[PDB]
């Protein structure tokens, strides 16, 4: 958020209304336009000018403007409205250049809890034959989108070798993540078991695999 | 190409019993002769004015800014008419009352940056009441010189 | 159904040059203003520059960090837009978008030169500016398990380990198998290398008859892998 400043993040309960703002001195002279965007997908023009809404944009989206502020109001937030929102305008009064706000992550507090599926795969025979070894823990269909992943060698916790993705939204507005534990074939063959432990909203599922 | 062509013969007083279309054809005529617009330009301004009127109900001198699509323009030009007496244009805002127009700014602009510059200049100029009255008393040379000075900025 | 299709992105060394392409269909390209936009990894949209139309003599404007180095051109006879990038920097890395661009000016309240807005967008092409050399993935079979799936079904998959840069694409049975497959977003490991996994859920009764193959493509290293996945 250089010349045009937006809230980092805002959340809104499903059904409720939220206004997001865009601020900068050039807005005193110029209107802003608004864009929705989700990871992996092209942006979408929501609104522009004094009061223009492209056809196909739901009417719950509305822009307005005042002083050095432009704003986008979402009246009765749906689950699919959980996204990033960007404003755009001149970088300066009277300028031919354009600029975007830094963006606002809007989280819609939607549906009730959904517990994660946890699938844990052991190192393949091929990977051990290439003198490496990778345990793969796949986590999906959980909500809200926060989760803790711990790994265990036997009943002992494991610190290193662990890499875990930040959670990402599925097409069904639930979330996914994955965690990889990388180890030597010796380490794999050395212990009796390894476990991927996933905690979601105070509830835990642990999956264990062993050399066999 | 950024310039705006405005010449002394782009400024004229019109006769009394002229309709709206008469005005539009008369102001487009020197633009056509100079090759600044396509040859049937007036027809396109007329047809556009009917669906999207350009009358501004400002006081004390009513104004219109008739135009058409930029794709009919060849070089930036502006054409100015002074009406002997009011001729109604429909209101650009959708008000039911016609606008008693006395001053007409025909715009033949194809450059977006010149379009916005000119529109902004017109909004300012039409709120200068002294200047708008002057336009009704000055001859063609004084109008050309006066507008030329104020436009020359860009 | 306006169509915008960007191509040309890839791995470049800092100081290097790269030429992006934008295929355009479904509208009046010859008169459309066209804008390039980019999203650096994990950051927001950034306006790169814009080329106008014939009425404006096809003038172009550029974002401050990019002027002199980047060039925006177009060939209207083939509805293509281009972005030429030279002396590339780390922070030039990102997903590059092309966008059909509209123009707005409100008469009573506006100020020159009004505003530009972006009504249509392509899906993007990925640019990675970096010192690191490309690395192709190792593909490993994830053997079928019924532990976490429902009744008469099993999950099996492929592990796409340690590639650089993004992106990788995965299909199954050369595209014939599309339902039940979930390809997980890559992890960026503490090594600068990515790894993703792809899994499909299949009827357990088919495991002895139906062969399953994942097709992994890593274009930046020109590596294609077809991996048979078999029961354990
Ligand atoms: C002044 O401080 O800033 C606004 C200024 C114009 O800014 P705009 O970007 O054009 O729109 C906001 C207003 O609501 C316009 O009606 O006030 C109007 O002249």
């Amino acid at each position: 958020s250089y010349e045009l400043t937006q809230e980092t993040g805002v959340s809104v309960a499903l059904g409720r209304t939220v206004t997001i703002t865009c601020r900068g001195d050039s807005l005193r002279s110029h209107y802003a336009s608004w864009y929705q965007k989700k990871p992996g997908q092209a942006p979408i023009l929501l609104f522009y000018g004094k009061n223009n809404r492209p056809s196909g944009v739901p009417d719950r989206f509305s822009g307005s403007a005042s002083g050095n502020r432009a704003s986008l109001t979402i009246s009765g937030a749906q689950a699919e409205d959980d996204a990033e929102y960007y404003c755009s305008s001149r970088d300066k009064s009277g300028s031919r250049l354009s600029v975007f706000g830094g963006g606002t992550k809007l989280t819609v507090l939607s549906q009730p809890k959904a517990a994660p599926s946890v699938t844990l795969f052991p190192p393949s025979s091929e990977e051990l034959q290439a003198n490496k070894a990778t345990l793969v823990c796949l986590i999906s269909d959980f909500y809200p989108g926060a989760v803790t992943v711990a790994w265990k060698a036997d009943s002992s916790p494991v610190k290193a070798g662990v890499e875990t993705t930040t959670p990402s939204k599925q097409s069904n507005n639930k979330y996914a993540a994955s965690s990889y534990l990388s180890l030597t074939p010796e380490q794999w063959k050395s212990h009796r078991s390894y476990s991927c432990q996933v905690t979601h909203e105070g509830s835990t599922v642990e999956k264990t695999v062993a050399p066999t | 190409m950024q310039g705006i062509h405005f010449r002394r013969h782009y400024v004229r007083h019109l006769p009394k019993e002229v309709s709206q279309n008469d005005i539009i054809k008369a102001l487009a005529s020197p633009l056509i002769n100079d090759g600044m617009v396509v040859s049937d330009f007036a027809d396109h301004v007329i047809t556009r004015e009917q669906n999207f009127p350009t009358g501004l109900p400002v006081e004390p001198v009513g104004v219109a800014i008739p135009h058409t699509d930029s794709k009919y323009v060849r070089q930036n030009a502006i054409s100015v008419g002074i009406l002997a007496e009011p001729v109604n244009f429909e209101d650009a805002g959708g008000e039911p009352d016609p606008v008693p127009v006395r001053v007409v700014f025909m715009l033949a602009l194809g450059n977006w940056f010149d379009i916005t510059n000119v529109l902004w200049w017109i909004k300012a100029v039409i709120q200068d009441e002294d200047f708008m009255q002057q336009l009704l008393v000055m001859n063609d040379d004084e109008i050309y010189q006066s507008i030329y000075t104020r436009i020359s900025e860009l | 159904e306006v169509q915008l299709v960007e191509s040309g992105g890839g791995l470049v060394k800092p100081g290097g040059s790269l030429r992006l392409s934008c295929s355009a269909s479904g509208f009046d390209f010859d008169n459309a203003w066209m804008t390039w936009v980019r999203q650096p990894p994990g950051k927001g949209l950034e306006w790169v520059g814009r080329i106008t139309g014939p009425g404006e003599g096809w003038s172009v404007d550029y974002a401050a960090p990019v002027e002199g180095r980047f060039t925006i051109s177009r060939l209207n006879s083939i509805n293509f837009l281009y972005l030429e990038m030279n002396n590339l920097r780390m922070e030039d890395s990102g997903l590059y978008f092309c966008a059909r661009t509209g123009k707005y000016y409100d008469f009573w309240s506006g100020y020159p030169p009004g505003e530009e807005y972006f009504q249509d967008w392509g899906r993007g092409t990925l640019v990675t500016v970096s010192s690191a050399s490309t690395k192709g993935p190792s593909v490993f079979p994830l053997a079928p398990s019924s532990k976490s799936t429902s009744g008469g079904t099993a999950a099996l998959g492929c592990l796409v380990k340690d590639y650089f840069p993004e992106p990788v694409t995965v299909s199954w049975n050369s595209g014939a198998l599309t339902s039940g497959v979930h390809t997980f977003p890559a992890v960026l490991q503490s090594s600068g290398l990515y790894s993703l996994s792809s899994v499909v859920t299949v009827p357990s009764s088919s495991l002895g008859t139906q062969t399953y193959i994942c097709n992994v493509n890593h274009k930046p290293s020109n590596t294609k892998v077809d991996k048979r996945v078999e029961p354990k």
